[PDB]
């Protein structure tokens, strides 16, 4: 894995084109996220 | 030391959880190619993953960064898809978890759209679908999310397509 940019812990990947997308984010420590749910499910196809 | 615990339909949690997936899904510039078409989900479990090593693993390094950054984690709730859900749930996230030739560089990606994290279920751009049909987007198989608490810290912010 890279490092963080110095002085920071995660990157904010702000969406900048689709104005309907949320933000995605990276950590580069795997100690940063804990699993906290599992969710298992189907896809429903569109009426 | 993982263990599984189901939750009831009727948990306030379950629902709680249930509505974060399904509120957060959204179209994709990709029309579906990736992680199918579909507007919802069929949620049919939920299962909170204990694991005290794990845990304590993870608000160690909280407090660390808290402590780095005012006393705030900025510790968030988000999705993550990868095809290896069954390792990251008994050994934790790690570098084998990484994302390599991800935009933002190797790191452990997260978001706030279900929707996106359901396109890396089955791999990076959805891979090859699912094992049994090929499908990416079959409505049959039986997918997996984690739906994770992280703790992002000072975040750097980088504006984007
Ligand atoms: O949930 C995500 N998983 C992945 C993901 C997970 C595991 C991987 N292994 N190799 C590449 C991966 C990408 N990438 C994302 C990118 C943006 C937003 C969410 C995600
Ligand atoms: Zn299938």
């Amino acid at each position: 894995m890279a490092h963080s940019p110095p002085g920071h812990h995660s990157v904010t990947g702000r969406p900048s084109v689709n104005g309907l997308a949320l933000a995605e984010y990276v950590i580069y420590r795997g100690e940063q996220a804990y699993p906290e749910y599992l969710i298992t499910y189907q896809i429903m196809r569109p009426e | 030391g993982t263990i599984l615990i189901d939750l009831s339909p009727d948990d306030k949690e379950f629902q709680s959880v249930e509505e974060e997936m399904q509120s957060t899904v959204r179209e994709h510039r990709d029309g579906g190619h990736a992680g199918g078409i579909f507007n919802r989900y069929n949620i049919l479990k939920i299962q909170k993953v204990c694991n005290k090593k794990l845990w304590e693993r993870y608000t160690h390094r909280r407090k660390e960064v808290s402590e780095e950054n005012h006393n705030h984690a900025n510790e968030r709730m988000l999705f993550h898809g990868s095809p290896f859900v069954n390792a990251i749930i008994h050994k934790g996230f790690d570098e084998r978890h990484a994302y390599i030739g991800g935009m933002f560089g190797a790191g452990i990606y997260f978001a706030e759209n279900s929707s996106k994290s359901n396109q890396y279920v089955y791999g990076i751009g959805g891979g090859t679908g699912c094992p049994v049909h090929k499908d990416r987007s079959c409505y049959i198989c039986h997918r997996q999310l984690l739906f994770c608490r992280v703790t992002l810290g000072k975040s750097f912010l980088q504006f984007s397509a």
